[PDB]
RNA sequence: AUGUAUUAAGGAGAGUAUAACUUAAUUUAUGUUUAUGAUAGAGGUUAUCAACAUAUGAACUCUUAGAGAAAUUACUUAAUAAACGAAGUGAAUUGAAAUAUCUUAUUAACUUCAGGAAAAGAAAUCAAACGAGAUUCUAUGAUUAGUGUGAACGAAAAUAGAGCAGCCUAUUAAAAUAAGUAAAAUGGCUUUAAAGCUGUUUGAAUAUUGUGGG
RNA sequence: UAGAUGUGCAUAGUUAAACCGAUCAUUAAAAUAAUGAAUAGUGUCUAAAGUUAGACCCGAAGCCUGGUGA
RNA sequence: CAGUCGCGUAAGCGGGGCAUAGGAUCACAAGAUACAAAAAGGAAAGAUCUUGGAUUUUUGGAAAAGCUACGCUAGGGAUAA
């Protein structure tokens, strides 16, 4: 997220490494529909495979 | 044949009430005495602590500065005073903290607790008996106990001398060798009362049994059903691939 | 008398003890078997010693290297696949995968990088069966064909190997299909499974790629080819003629 | 010797009921249970013929105000060892059957700083086309990959066990997301040539709408 | 109850090595032309051993570091 | 034995010299081989085969001067006073 005031780009909250745990966290209730868009997700981890592949 | 019976009796009166068939490679399996040895022999090295400590002359206190010149005094030349040849010296080859244990193979040590539960059944000194394998008390002494009229003094004194004669009617005490009692749980008549008459027996649980303990006594005196987990727990060299593993022929007579 | 009292090992069992410098008698008894004052005696000689003269690897060299890369194969042969239908450990009426082929024993407890089907005692091989494997010897193709047979030669690793021993990767004899005509349909399937499982990877060298895009080997990525193409991803097939 | 638990500043001088400990050197009170305990008397020096639990009086001098030849002077409700930890500096014996690179060795030692522990720590990390998901401790991986003329030195991924915890609104108060920085040349360190540490001289870019590190 | 998990060695040989495989390697193309290599392992105990550790025991002169003493 | 060349009518001979007196590995360099390529495509650095430069002349392959009557230690007394 780019600061407006001091144009930087603040690190995401959660880092990559934390998103993966919240996914695998989310996953094991069926809780995976709730959270933000993320790379991390399993569908979006296969959906970038298919549509665009190796 | 290839499966052998198994009487079942009541513990109190050793009625016959039951018959169970076991197979011939549980309970009629040849004596090897090479094959117990390493059993047991194998149980005794895990036993023990192996904690036995000394200090060499890398360990033992005081300065490594040398003792006499090299040459001139006359006498033998020393070096530090922690050598051996001195009198507060280390010894070299002393004994270490270390582990004792080796290793036999699950399936030669199930063969062997096999052997030592076949070696009693040929025997007759392998009596299995009911559940609820408990001595059977006078319920007024209960009834006291429990209560706490009597003394621990009295409560103590009157266990021993009951188990006394009623281990020397069944031929089951010190004049004839000893037994061993095990049950699948800790019972406390049984348990308490072998605690103060100890030359009549022992009682022991399922989990506290080795191959040695089967062979320390005159006569074995097992639960049916602690027996039917003491086979199923050691038959893996049988278990491979099943043989009969407390197939009833006589059902008790309710 | 007593049982424990009576208990023995084998006579052929015990031997000798040698306790050196302990008497003339013994046999080993001042010196120990050491010779007299040597360096052997007083001291440890080197193991890598030979007196001075240099051994015949500094005078000859290490020949060749040691390849780092190469697979691991689970070598399985036909005159022991047979064997395994015949005793009833291996259902032929099912595909035989590589979890069917680890956890029924024929090649081992030991999962390495993968399986390949040999031809040893492919006379005798008359079982129809459908078998997956990472690769099959020439011999090995045509003689399970020649019985009414189907075999397909997978991309596997030593971690996908394992997961599908494990059960966390459902096994597939198809690669992951390219493009934006197949995600509602593959999106659908991981769904409906209500599990995490793993998919299985599909080759990425060069030479990995090659080995399951030809027929000779029945790769399961021959399909992307046509019949005049190559499976090799640089040459071609030239063109015959006078031109 | 190992294991478990608990605790986290240590010593000396002199004096004193010679089991009793500080010039008060055997203080004074509470509650409970007392032979079915706990684990119907004699006895205050002919003593402490009562254990547990909770309180309580007193506790000198030096180390340890300043000075000095510590336990003195002179004043005053002046007061904290060792081992363990991090960083800095950094050998030699020894092996290579000599010996320079190397090994011994990010060792011993010393120096500073800090706490009951310290350090480290929630990926500019590893993986390889599948994925794992902070740090620390133990074993395997591994006399392996690799390095080196040699002698020898020597990982990581991963697996198992001990513990498990994540966060910035950190449960104790911290960022408006990082510029003389990343990096380059050169001199060294570490090491496999990468990554990492560094003196001198120089010197970038701004997010997956593909900017930056590996 | 059910399913999974936890080093390793052997089951296939061959070459420097992969491909290959009861066949493989050299023969700059291949081919019985020639030559070599093919079939019970694994664990445990008792004993003797190789390797690395003080390493069967005792014994130097010396070298380095920190301190002490006029 | 395979490959393919010379000489000879032919048989056949030829893998230097009538015989006996010219050292490897490592490193480095020039050709071939197509083996492996540390995410992947290449490459670098490796691997096999052929070959070259050596008083590597201590020629099974260290880059190497003396003194000690002030000498030290461990030994032998291969005779050294
Ligand atoms: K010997
Ligand atoms: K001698
Ligand atoms: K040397
Ligand atoms: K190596
Ligand atoms: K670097
Ligand atoms: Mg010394
Ligand atoms: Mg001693
Ligand atoms: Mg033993
Ligand atoms: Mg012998
Ligand atoms: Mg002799
Ligand atoms: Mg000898
Ligand atoms: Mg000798
Ligand atoms: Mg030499
Ligand atoms: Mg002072
Ligand atoms: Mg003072
Ligand atoms: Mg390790
Ligand atoms: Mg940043
Ligand atoms: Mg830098
Ligand atoms: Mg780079
Ligand atoms: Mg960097
Ligand atoms: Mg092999
Ligand atoms: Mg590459
Ligand atoms: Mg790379
Ligand atoms: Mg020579
Ligand atoms: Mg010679
Ligand atoms: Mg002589």
């Amino acid at each position: 997220t780019k600061h407006p005031i001091t144009g930087k780009w603040h690190n995401p909250k959660y880092s990559l490494r934390r998103q993966a745990e919240l996914v695998k966290l989310a996953q094991e209730h069926g809780v995976e529909e709730l959270l933000p868009f993320t790379r991390k997700l399993n569908e979006e981890k296969l959906r970038k495979r298919v549509e665009l592949g190796l | 044949i290839t499966n052998v019976p198994v009487t079942v009796y009541s513990f109190p009166e050793l009625e016959p009430r039951s018959l169970e068939s076991y197979s011939a490679r549980h309970l009629h399996l040849p004596l090897r005495r090479d094959i117990l040895h390493l059993a047991v022999i194998y149980e005794g090295d895990s036993t023990r602590r192996g904690m036995a400590s000394t200090k060499t002359r890398y360990e033992v206190h005081g300065s490594h500065k040398k003792m006499s010149p090299q040459k001139g005094t006359g006498n033998a030349r020393r070096g530090t005073r922690q050598s051996p040849l001195m009198k507060g010296g280390g010894k070299t080859f002393g004994p270490k903290p270390r582990d004792f244990s080796t290793k036999l193979n699950k399936k030669v040590y199930d063969l062997a607790w096999r052997t030592a539960l076949s070696y009693r059944y040929k025997r007759g000194e392998l009596i299995v008996t009911e559940d609820g394998l408990d001595l059977p008390l006078p319920n007024d002494f209960l009834w006291l106990a429990g209560g706490g009229k009597l003394s621990r003094e009295l409560e103590d004194g009157y266990v021993r001398k009951w188990v006394h004669e009623f281990m020397t009617s069944l031929n089951w005490g010190k004049e004839a060798g000893r037994t061993t009692f095990i049950t699948g749980d800790k019972r406390p008549n049984l348990f308490t009362g072998f605690e103060l008459a100890g030359a009549e027996g022992r009682a022991l649980e399922l989990w506290d049994v080795d191959v040695k303990d089967l062979l320390e006594t005159g006569r074995i005196v097992i639960e049916r059903s602690a027996l039917k987990e003491m086979i199923e727990d050691h038959q893996s060299d049988l278990v491979t691939r099943g043989p009969n593993l407390g197939e009833v022929l006589v059902r008790a007579p309710r | 008398a007593s049982i424990l009292a009576s208990l023995s090992d084998n006579r052929g069992a015990y031997h000798k003890r040698i306790r050196k410098g302990r008497g003339p008698s013994s046999g080993y008894g001042k010196t120990a078997g050491r010779g007299t004052k040597g360096q052997k005696a007083h001291g440890h000689v080197k193991p890598w010693f030979q007196g001075g003269q240099t051994p015949l690897i500094v005078s000859h060299g290490r020949k060749g290297f040691v390849n780092q890369f190469a697979a691991d194969m689970s070598e399985l042969n036909l005159e022991k696949l047979q064997e395994w239908i015949e005793a009833g450990r291996i259902d032929p009426t099912k595909p035989i995968t590589p979890k069917e082929i680890i956890k029924s024993g024929i090649i081992g407890s030991s999962i390495k990088d993968g399986i390949k089907l040999l031809g040893r005692g492919k006379e005798s091989f008359k079982i129809p069966v459908t078998i997956t494997v990472s690769r099959a010897s020439a011999s090995a193709i045509e003689a399970i064909e020649a019985a009414g047979g189907k075999i397909v030669t997978r991309f596997y690793t030593k971690e996908s190997l394992k997961r599908l021993v494990e059960g966390k990767s459902l096994h597939t004899d198809k690669p992951l299909p390219v493009g934006k005509e197949h995600v509602e349909e593959i999106l659908a399937q991981a769904r409906s499974l209500k599990k995490k499982y793993y998919r299985l990877p599909d080759p990425t060298s060069r030479w990995d790629i090659e080995y399951y895009r030809d027929p000779a080997h029945r790769g399961y990525l021959s399909h992307q080819l046509a019949p005049g193409e190559s499976p090799s991803l640089y040459f071609k097939v030239p063109t015959g003629g006078e031109k």
